[PDB]
């Protein structure tokens, strides 16, 4: 407390400290890589144990049969957006007879980080999503910030080694974009980009949570033996 | 967001509340007033100042009308002043005047603007207006009467008092000049040589507003041939009647 | 005592760690709770609690941390259990509108989950829609229930708003004490009886009063029997037959 | 220390929280904005930060109406929300008057609610400064507006790392054409002079985005340069500073 | 509307309620009361209209009661009189109308004299010697003039109000199947099962 | 007690802190006003300074027109005068609708200043941090002067002047009417007291003028006007003809 | 106002719920023993001040009900807010369900009710722990519950609230006994009497009891009777010492 | 921001106990005495006014002295200012009453609703309490004649007799010395005035800075003259206990 206060600081360097501070519930966070092509969407999350007693826990959720999020941080704000995304998406449904398309979606949500920035007794969200989907124009891999930033990618990750994914997809880039109406060559090689993203706990058949989008594809979340065709 | 709902206003921890003693000694900063109640009529008196001397004091008043029987003058804030004595007619209005259909007494007006500074020193997101006021009036049952409102919204009836920055000098004056009979003659020629050990500046009619609580007039009223309805018992004096009684002392 | 810290003035805010800070405090609450084991079997879910006495005057059999949510979901509350009461009250609401609404059981799951969604309402006034809480909870739960289309499920719902399913789970004082042995003994090849024994067994080595039926509780969930709460008297002869298999190792 | 709240003052006449909401826009990136006689042509900076980015995929030039372009700087997220608000209050007058909004009328509701949000305590200074004008029938015009709440009209107007360049450059050209030059010609010159207000910060690789609202070629209304249009202005800037 | 009957005794207040209930065209219930023991020391009968009468009936013995346990002392039956003038006054103003109409019947021990009141469905107090509603009312208010005294003892004024009863029965169109009796008095509130 | 300087609330002393600060920016922009009373006429000019070559000069400004008749000159912070400007027009507006006659000078000189009131006692409340000189030609009080400030005073004149160095402008009004012995010039034609005024200001500020360092605002009666530059520039050949 | 007045402490508490445990120590001492055919709430009355009249001065003891009594000790102002909130519940229950309430469930309300002043924030906690007792309807089971300010309830066979609280409860364990409780109103009273007479003294001037026999039968009982009892205590207690002193000299 | 600023100021201490509510008692230790003394004819309440000068009108003054209802009145000392808002609540609490079950209102409910107003500013709000303590002087039918007195945090307690304001202590233990159980209107005149003139400033005791106020069984069998007594009458009991 003092520059680093509460949202409402200015701070002689024209940051926020609350926006970074959030940013480190994201990569407190277990791993989490995305990667498109031009007809297929793929989300492959990293799920993560407490204790052996425990479960695992679901790092991907459905938000329509062609739409899908994935989580990366705090679970608790996770579900306030998401709640949102879902909400919006069925009005848009209702209202328009049309796609909630994901794009468009990015804008409505940044809005929504904004006005907790905004006013005083706001904090920003500490998750970030990757919100994948397919469309009448096509795939999107959007990351969205605690910032409220959305940025369209062919392949980006967030997390703890985030790093070490992204240098993975630098080399192997323009090979996944010419695969096209073979689904089953993108999601093995986003296997293989989260194995450079391990602290040796293994790439394992029910560690791994795998979403799927097509053109020709719902969404889909493969889960439990669903996973073993590329493990 | 908004969350101000919280007084600002707290007790000291050797006792009072720490405002309203704040508050009086900014009414020690601003000019010198006085007021005198006489047997026939109650006068007061204030001292015209202004920021720069080309300045047009003659358009500005500091003796206001609150309604016709009641005036009022001050002695502190300017903008604190404007502000109240607005509140002032329109409470008046709405709580005596839709009610009963009449001006209101004296007494009765005194409460009604002590309400709204007690509700000042109350509630989150306020202080204290930073003013004393005299409330002279006229009443039908308790004659003629004096008050002063202080900044903490108690009243004290008084028979004659003085506020400001020259207020000790000005209330050991009138402790022997006023007397159980008086003229408002006479309460006028004093009224003015007082307020004189207070002005160090210039000295003329045109700078002492003088408004008395006298006596009905016909004139002022604007209309003729009802005697149920009475005249104003205020009339501010013109400037040119005051230049007289600097010499009629 | 007095941790240093940036924050203590507001409630939703960060904390150069870049979580809560209110939430971190609550799970250092969970460990002034009493010893509450709960081992998931595939036949039944256990919850045992150390119901706490504190004088033996304390009538202790008209208290109990055993809470039926309905016939199917049993709950058990350990930590501050006047923040409980709230919660508890919530989930009863809730699982009983599900059967107006679809004349259906609720999911253990999907109710524990809700649970979860009140926790997160903390805020001065915060988001869409208000916060008509100031401060996180401070209690975390043993839901136990059977639903149809997963079997038994033993779940710990934290005053986070997150929930891990356990197959089994130790809350309290002595919880770390119990949970390491939980590590290590447990298999899937238990019974309703052995499970029911096993919560007795590891409950008196994080006893820190004496093991009998006035400071311990057993609770089971069956599927075509319901939740049921033993007797105190069953109770009595449970204890009685771990201390044939106490000298029988 | 007259930082605790935006409503306080300072005895230097500063007010400390605004004039540090202009250091946030100065980690902005190069926007400009050319009055021209016939129009307007704004144009933006965007970094390719990496090379996994879908390029032209991306705006930070959005229409608010359909005559009145809106680029900004700063915080952008921030300016996300300062465009969102200025279509509903466009949208109002609209159907309030069933005119589309004057270019000096939305300067006006733009303004007064940032200046609203340092008269309360409830709220936190926008850290943003918007560019926008367009053409509407009483001409075309060009207003920068400040994260204060304050704006004036501009002949050319500039923000972002690369302004002290930038705003150079843009004096050079008014003095090159004292009558002032035409938009179909801009298209040009706003690739020119973004591009030598990156050697400051030639560090990254960028796209050049380029927009316009002309009454002389996209007939009022605010569309976007494109095609052959885009690439021929890009090689005219890359001969210029080579 | 049915049977509800006052006459204020030398010492007590004497009040008598239907029996027969008819709710449609078929009587439905027939050993029915319609009162309602406010105060050890206050009884209170209404008719009205249906299903108002139940729910605003039990709404007084409520507040009170709620009353009496604050300040551990029972109002005079003036004071309940009063409070139920007054809920019923701001509901003709108001959006839904209730209809009750009231005999309220005390024995104030500070006054020590029995009082009897009648409030209307307008909200009319008014102290009364005998006191009667409705269809009843018409036929019974010149009968009991007739015969009373300032002062009757309590056998006296049961032996009047069995004539009234018994009269009624011959002459009005629908039947009550005879009344409940109540003695309100200064030794408690008992029922007396003669009828 | 340990606030009474970042929230209006009274000293030890009895003075408001905070107030003091918003008159202690009223001296950033540095603008000076002098404004002079005609037999019929008012008359008041003020300063208009651009800092660079890529301002529009015509948006630049500082005599604001609320009322038909009732001219607005503001004297500190472009955007407290914009939100100054604003409110003003909407009283205005709201008193025309109520009593059927548009507002008298003096009552929106007392409006503006319960408004200014408010604002240095609510505790969430930013004081405006302008000094507004209201000039007006009325048919019941003939030419008038009120100035209202952040105070929430207003206080009438015979001419009035405002800016840093007022002082010397008080000066050439004082010596004015020092020689005239009457309250105001005399003059029937709306023009030669704009011509007055000026040579004060250039005697009182001991600087040469030109077009476009002056704004110049004339309220004659039932009408309030703006001279345009090429106006302004002929005021000044008939100055040296004088 | 909304702002939190509470806020959770990392040490595992709230301060402020603390810091109202404390308000009731510093409170006056209420002694509660059930029997096996009473109820019985002795409660202290300071009369430290000299010239009080103590016929419109109201008791520590208040009924809440017909048949439900509560005492509270603690601070005396919001303890009336509690029991004015306490007997709107009591009618309600007769409203709408009909039947007087159970002890339990008032009970369950109290405790609920300062729950909501921590929980919300705007609203800081109360500093009052009651006594709430009295018998169900139909039945005889005695029920003495205590609650608390942290929004906590506990049933107790014999409990004490207040200051030097804890002298008392350490008497209560060797003098009442879980099995036996005593089994006559006027036994169980020179128990609570007993009670009282040490961490309050100077004679039955202090000293107030209620009585609750099943079926609505609350009285409170006279100062002759209570001088009768404190006066039979002290002598009892004198004649008995005084032997036992006497056997211990020669043996 | 608001949070900030906030002292917090209805929260605890330590002590468990509210600075505010010892704050405000404090403030009425620096004010004017008020006394109340119970006969079994009547009550005597006599307050002495803070303030005084040879200016000062008495003539309109009830400072101190303030019908609430015509069988129930009350001294004042404390934040004078602050009084009399609970002075016009408590006024329309007893007309609410009165309109409702159309019967004069018990002592014992006016006091308690005044005492729950008080309660709300320390319970909830952020706010102040206000600093005032009564003395109320009432007949009613079911105890007769009642005194009470209650203080700033909402807590009433009936008395014999009462002092309260400057010098609690010192007038209390006179009016332990003096008092008769029964006593006369004349009894209880003739100590209350002698008790102010035991704790006044002013070297006498004079009928100007005295309000004096009685409620007198002078009129009889459900009928009490409540009495405002001017200060010339206040000048001639003076002279009778021999003051003057």
């Amino acid at each position: 407390n003092n520059y680093d206060g509460d949202t409402v600081t200015f701070s002689p360097t024209g940051r926020l400290f609350q926006v970074e501070y959030a940013l480190e519930a994201i990569k407190q966070g277990s791993v989490t890589v995305g990667l498109r092509s031009n007809t297929h969407a793929v989300l492959v999350a990293l799920k993560r144990n407490a204790d052996e007693l425990s479960s695992y826990q679901k790092k991907i959720i459905k938000c329509d049969e062609h739409m899908g999020l994935s989580l990366a941080g705090l679970a608790p704000d996770a579900r306030v957006l998401s709640n949102y995304l879902r909400q919006q998406c069925n009005y848009s449904s209702l209202v328009f007879n049309r796609k909630l398309a994901v794009e468009r979606a990015g804008h409505l949500l940044c809005d929504k980080a904004q006005k907790n920035t905004q006013s005083y007794g706001g904090r920003p969200y500490g998750v970030g999503l990757l919100i994948i989907g397919y469309d009448k124009s096509g795939a999107h891999l959007l990351e969205f910030q605690p910032s409220g930033n959305v940025t369209e990618l062919y392949g980006t990750a967030i997390g703890a080694r985030s790093q070490g994914a992204k240098t993975y997809l630098e080399r192997t880039l323009d090979t996944f974009i010419k695969i096209d109406g073979n689904p089953d060559e993108l999601i093995k090689a986003g296997v293989e980009a989260i194995s450079q993203s391990l602290r040796d706990e293994s790439l394992t058949v029910d560690n791994l949570s795998i979403a799927i989008v097509g053109k020709d594809t719902p969404f889909t979340i493969y889960d439990g033996e669903a996973v073993a065709k590329y493990i | 967001t908004d969350r101000y709902s919280f007084s600002l206003t707290t007790f000291s921890p050797s006792g009072k509340l720490g405002q309203i003693d704040y508050a009086l000694t900014a009414v020690k900063q601003g000019v010198t007033s006085l007021g005198i109640k006489a047997t026939n009529g109650v006068v007061i008196a204030t001292e015209k100042k202004s920021s720069s001397p080309l300045a047009m004091s003659e358009t500005l008043s500091k003796v206001s009308l609150l309604t016709p029987d009641i005036g009022a003058v001050y002695s502190g804030m300017g903008p604190d002043y404007r502000v109240l004595v607005d509140k002032s007619r329109k409470v008046a209005h709405t709580s005596y005047k839709r009610i009963y259909g009449e001006y209101p007494p004296t007494k009765l007006l005194v409460s009604e603007v002590a309400k709204i500074m007690q509700e000042a020193t109350q509630s989150g997101g306020v202080r204290p207006f930073g003013v004393s006021l005299l409330i002279a009036g006229h009443d039908e049952f308790n004659g003629f009467s004096l008050y002063q409102v202080d900044p903490s919204g108690s009243y004290f009836p008084w028979k004659a008092t003085a506020i400001g920055k020259g207020s000790v000098a000005a209330k050991t004056f009138l402790e022997k000049r006023w007397n159980d009979e008086l003229e408002l003659e006479d309460a006028i020629h004093i009224a003015l040589l007082t307020l004189k050990e207070s002005v160090e500046g210039e000295f003329n009619g045109d700078t002492i507003e003088l408004a008395i609580i006298g006596d009905e007039n016909p004139d002022l009223l604007g209309y003729t041939g009802i005697p149920t309805d009475k005249g104003p018992r205020f009339r501010k004096l013109t400037s040119q009647e005051i230049n007289d009684r600097l010499e009629a002392l | 005592f007095l941790t240093r810290s940036e924050y203590d003035r507001g409630v939703s805010t960060f904390s150069p760690e870049g979580r809560l800070f209110q939430v971190e405090y609550s799970l250092e609450a969970i460990k002034l709770g009493s010893t509450a084991i709960g081992i998931a079997t595939k036949e039944g879910v256990v919850l045992g609690v150390e119901k706490r006495a504190t004088s033996p005057l304390l009538e202790s059999d008209s208290i109990e941390k055993i809470v039926e949510i309905d016939r199917h979901i049993g709950c058990a509350m350990s930590g501050l259990t006047a923040d409980a009461r709230s919660m508890i009250e919530h989930a009863r609401t809730a699982a009983v509108t599900h059967n107006l609404y679809y004349d259906e059981d609720i999911n253990v799951e999907s109710l524990t989950q809700s649970v979860c969604d009140l926790a997160l309402r903390f805020g001065e006034g915060a988001s869409g829609e208000e916060r008509l809480m100031s401060r996180p909870f401070g209690v975390a739960l043993l839901i136990a229930g059977h639903d149809a289309d997963d079997g038994y499920q033993l779940f710990h719902a934290e005053p986070s708003g997150t929930f891990y399913r356990y197959n089994a789970k130790a809350i309290g004082s002595g919880s770390e004490g119990a949970q390491a042995e939980l590590l290590n003994e447990w298999h899937s090849s238990l019974t309703l009886k052995e499970a029911e024994l096993l919560v007795l067994k590891i409950l008196k080595q994080v006893m820190e009063e004496k093991l009998d039926e006035n400071n311990a509780q057993l609770s089971c969930i069956t599927k075509q029997d319901g939740f049921k709460i033993y007797d105190n008297e069953k109770t009595a002869e449970l204890i009685k037959e771990l201390k044939e298999k106490e000298a029988a190792e | 220390g007259y930082d605790l709240s935006n409503s306080v003052f300072s005895p230097d006449g500063r007010n400390f929280q605004v004039e540090y909401a202009v250091k946030a826009v100065e980690n902005g990136t190069t926007s400009i904005g050319i009055k021209c006689n016939d129009g307007v042509v704004f144009a933006v900076e965007k970094l390719i930060t990496s090379k996994l980015l879908v390029p032209q995929k991306n705006v930070k030039i959005q229409v608010v109406d359909r005559h009145i372009g809106c680029v900004y700087s700063g915080l952008i997220p921030d300016g996300r929300h300062l465009v969102n608000r200025g279509r509903e209050e466009a949208a109002s007058f609209k159907k309030l008057y069933k005119t589309p909004i004057p270019i000096p009328a939305f300067a006006d509701r733009l303004g007064q609610y940032v200046q609203a949000h340092t008269l309360y305590n409830s709220v936190r200074p926008f850290g943003v400064s918007t560019i926008f004008g367009g053409v509407d029938k009483n001409g075309a015009h060009l207003y920068m507006l400040e994260p204060s709440g304050s704006y004036w009209g501009y002949k050319g107007a500039a923000t972002g790392k690369g302004r002290q360049s930038a705003k150079a450059e843009l004096e050079k050209l008014v003095d090159h054409h004292p009558e002032g030059l035409s938009a179909r010609e801009a298209v040009k010159q706003a690739a020119k002079i973004i591009y030598l207000a990156h050697e400051d910060n030639k560090e990254k690789d960028f796209e050049l985005e380029i927009s316009w609202c002309s009454l002389s070629e996209t007939n009022g209304l605010h569309k976007f340069v494109k095609g052959d249009l885009l690439q021929e202005a890009i090689d005219f800037a890359q001969k210029e500073i080579n | 509307m049915d049977i509800i009957l006052g006459i204020r005794v030398q010492d007590s207040v004497i009040l008598a309620s239907s029996k027969a209930v008819t709710r449609g065209i078929s009587v439905l219930k027939d050993s029915d009361d319609k009162t309602r023991q406010l105060s050890p020391h206050t009884l209170m009968s209404f008719a009205g209209e249906a299903g108002d009468t139940v729910q605003f009936a039990e709404y007084i013995q409520a507040n009170i009661q709620l009353y009496s346990i604050r300040e551990d002392y029972e109002l005079s039956p003036q004071a309940v009189s009063s409070f139920v003038r007054q809920e019923l006054a701001k509901s003709i103003r108001s959006r839904r109308p209730y209809q009750v109409n009231v005999l309220i019947g005390g024995y104030d021990k500070k006054k020590n004299k029995p009082e009897l009141y009648q409030i209307d469905y307008l909200g009319t107090k008014v102290e009364l010697p005998y006191g009667a509603h409705g269809y009843s009312g018409f036929y019974t208010f010149s009968l009991l003039d007739h015969h009373y005294r300032p002062d009757m003892t309590t056998e006296e004024g049961l032996d009047l109000l069995k004539l009234c009863v018994q009269e009624l029965e011959k002459r009005m169109p629908m039947d009550f199947k005879g009344v409940i009796v109540k003695i309100v008095d200064k030794d408690g509130i008992r029922q007396v099962d003669d009828f | 007690a340990g606030y009474d300087r970042h929230i209006t609330i009274f000293s030890p002393e009895g003075r408001l802190y905070q107030v003091e600060y918003a008159f202690k920016a009223t001296n950033q922009t540095n603008i000076n006003s002098l404004a002079v009373r005609g037999k019929d006429c008012t008359v008041v000019i003020s300063q208009k300074k651009v800092p660079d070559k890529l301002l529009d000069p015509t948006t630049v400004s500082y005599i604001f027109c609320i009322s038909r008749t009732i001219g607005m000159v503001v004297n500190g912070p472009i955007p407290d005068a914009r939100n100054a400007a604003l409110r003003a027009k909407a009283e205005a507006a709201e008193f025309r609708y109520k009593y059927g006659y548009d507002m008298p000078c003096d009552v929106l000189a007392k409006r503006m200043a319960n408004l200014s009131q408010i604002y240095t006692q609510r505790a969430y409340m930013r004081p405006l941090g302008v000094i507004l000189t209201f000039v007006s030609v009325d048919e019941e009080l003939g030419p008038s002067i009120y100035k209202t400030d952040p105070a929430g005073y207003y206080v009438g004149y015979k001419a009035t002047a405002t800016g840093p160095k007022q002082q010397e402008i008080t000066t050439n009004l004082e010596n004015h009417f020092k020689k005239s012995k009457i309250d105001h010039i005399n003059e029937e034609s709306w023009e030669k007291v704009v011509e007055f005024a000026i040579t004060h200001m250039i005697d009182a500020l001991g600087t040469e003028f030109s077009k476009n360092d002056l704004e110049v605002g004339v309220a004659t009666k039932d009408k309030f006007f703006t001279l345009s530059a090429e106006n302004i520039e002929e005021r000044l050949v008939a100055i040296a003809e004088q | 106002y909304d702002r939190a007045l509470s806020i959770f402490s990392p040490d595992g508490h709230i301060f402020q719920v603390e810091y109202a445990l404390e308000a009731v120590k510093r409170g006056t001492c209420a002694v509660g023993v059930k029997g096996k055919n009473c109820v019985v709430l002795g409660c202290e009355r300071r009369s430290t001040l000299k010239l009080q009249d103590t016929r419109i001065t109201p008791s520590k003891v208040s009924k809440i009900d017909s048949h439900v009594v509560l005492s509270f000790s603690g601070l005396n102002a919001d303890s009336r807010i509690l029991i004015e909130k306490a007997r709107v519940e009591a009618q309600s229950h007769r409203l709408t369900l009909e039947d007087p309430v159970t002890v339990e469930y008032l009970t369950r309300y109290v405790a609920g009710v300062q729950q909501r002043y921590t929980q919300s924030g705007g609203v800081r906690p109360f500093g009052v722990s009651t006594l709430i007792a009295g018998f169900d309807p139909r039945d005889d089971e005695p029920k003495l519950y205590q609650t608390e300010p942290s929004g906590i309830y506990s049933s107790w066979s014999a409990q004490t609230i207040g200051r030097n609280s804890k002298t008392v409860r350490e008497f209560l364990e060797k003098n009442y006994d879980r099995k036996e409780p005593p089994a006559t109103v006027e036994e169980c009273v020179k128990l609570t009497v007993r009670s009282l007479l040490e961490v309050v003294q100077t004679g039955a001037k202090n000293i107030e009891i209620t009585v609750v026999k099943p079926d609505s039968d609350i009285v409170a009982l006279s100062s002759e009777e209570i001088n009768q009892y404190v006066t039979q205590i002290e002598q009892e207690k004198q004649e008995q010492q005084e032997q036992d002193k006497k056997k211990k000299s020669n043996h | 921001g608001s949070r900030r600023y906030d002292s917090r100021t209805t929260i605890f201490s330590p002590e468990g106990r509210l600075y505010q509510v010892e704050y405000a008692l404090e403030s009425i230790s620096h004010a004017g005495t008020a006394i109340g003394i119970m006969a079994s004819d009547g009550i005597v309440l006599a307050a002495e006014r803070k303030v005084t000068s040879t200016l000062l009108e008495q003539d309109t003054s009830t400072e101190k002295l303030y019908k609430l209802n015509d069988k129930i009145a009350v001294a004042v000392a404390g934040l004078t200012a602050d009084a009399e808002i609970l002075i016009n609540t408590a006024r329309i609490h007893a007309q609410n009453y009165l309109k409702t079950y159309n019967e004069d209102i018990p002592v014992e409910i006016l006091v308690r609703r005044l005492s729950d107003i008080k309660q709300g500013y320390t319970q909830h709000g952020g706010l102040r309490p206000f600093g005032v303590s009564f003395i109320y002087a009432g007949y009613d039918d079911r105890y007769g004649y009642q005194l009470y007195t209650s203080n700033p945090s909402g807590n009433y307690t009936g008395w014999k007799a009462i002092s309260v304001g400057a010098n609690t202590s010192a007038a209390q233990t006179l009016l332990q010395m003096d008092y008769k159980d029964d006593m006369k209107v004349d009894d209880a005149i003739e100590l209350a005035l002698k008790t102010l003139s035991k704790t006044t400033d002013s070297s006498a005791l004079t009928y100007d800075r005295l309000e004096f106020a009685t409620i007198r069984k002078g009129a009889n069998d459900g009928e009490v003259y409540q009495k405002i007594f001017k200060p010339q009458e206040i000048k001639d009991i003076l002279v009778k206990t021999g003051i003057t």
